[PDB]
């Protein structure tokens, strides 16, 4: 369990990372841990249907990579359990 | 350039496909080729896209309005998405 960059609230990251430890103890594949982070991570972040966009990121495997200009303070991603995950806010 | 599935504007798509052999042949590394595409493709198509290029990485979000593709370039592949 280990965090490489982080833009991002102090609770809401340590919250990202206790969800994120529980599923990465719990499912298996890329796409079964990447679905468990996504939806279970849009409960503690408060949905606002409101003229705002955003949305999840999953990335959870080996060795990609990306530099973009995302949400402002609002993306973590790690490398734990020997796989990076990557989630931040839909620009 | 090769493709896994595809939802998407596929005029940008197919576009984008083979506009891509101009920032892999610019760039050198997967996150410097990911860089020098992405920035084509806003400059191209329009202000608001997401793209990660490469390889093992997995990804379940939900996607854009209208773009969702995984489409590839000898193994070296792109999840493109608006």
């Amino acid at each position: 369990y280990k965090i490489i960059t982080s833009y991002m609230p102090e609770s809401f990251e340590q919250d990202a990372v206790q969800i994120a430890l529980i599923a990465v103890d719990k499912y298996r594949q890329l796409k079964d841990i990447a679905f468990y982070i996504k939806h279970e991570y849009d409960k503690k972040y408060p949905g606002s249907g409101k003229a705002t966009e955003g949305v999840y990121h999953c990335i959870v495997g080996k060795s990609f990579a990306s530099a973009v200009s995302h949400e402002t303070r609002q993306f973590i991603h790690m490398k734990v359990d020997t796989y990076h995950v990557i989630l931040w806010k839909s620009k | 350039a090769v493709i896994k599935n595809a939802d998407m504007s596929e005029e940008m798509q197919a576009d984008a496909v083979d506009c891509a052999t101009q920032a892999l042949e610019k760039y050198n590394i997967e996150k410097d080729i990911a860089a020098y595409i992405k920035k084509e493709f806003d400059r191209k198509h329009n202000p608001t896209w997401h793209c990660i290029v490469g390889r093992n990485f997995g990804s379940y979000v939900t996607h854009e309005t209208k773009h969702f593709i995984y489409f590839y370039l000898g193994q070296v592949a792109i999840l493109l998405f608006k």
